[PDB]
């Protein structure tokens, strides 16, 4: 909305490798966040004797 | 009265107590410490069978 026609197209062939630029410094590592499950249960034997 | 007074006081509770209050005549579960054993372990639930 403020550019002229001309510049738009440099504006946009550097925001095209801006976007796969942080395509990289994002990774993917995940499957540690996903295998993960709530798993948690308490138990014991307590009791009062004499 | 007074007189009925001494018969009467001297007839209810005239010998020694009777209530005894000893711990052998206590029951005999009156002289412990209330033993406290165990765990609350919070664990997770095992993935194989």
């Amino acid at each position: 909305t403020v550019l002229p026609p001309a510049d738009f197209l440099h504006a946009w062939l550097r925001h095209c490798r801006l976007r796969d630029e942080l395509d990289a410094l994002a990774g993917d590592p995940s499957m540690l966040s996903r295998n993960v499950f709530p798993d948690m249960r308490l138990q014991g034997r307590v009791d009062i004797l004499t | 009265y007074k007189h009925k007074f001494d018969l009467a006081a001297a007839n209810i509770f005239g010998g020694a107590v009777r209530v005894d209050v000893d711990l052998d005549s206590m029951p005999a579960w009156m002289s412990e410490k209330f033993i406290l054993q165990g765990s609350f372990s919070v664990t997770t639930a095992p993935y194989a069978v």
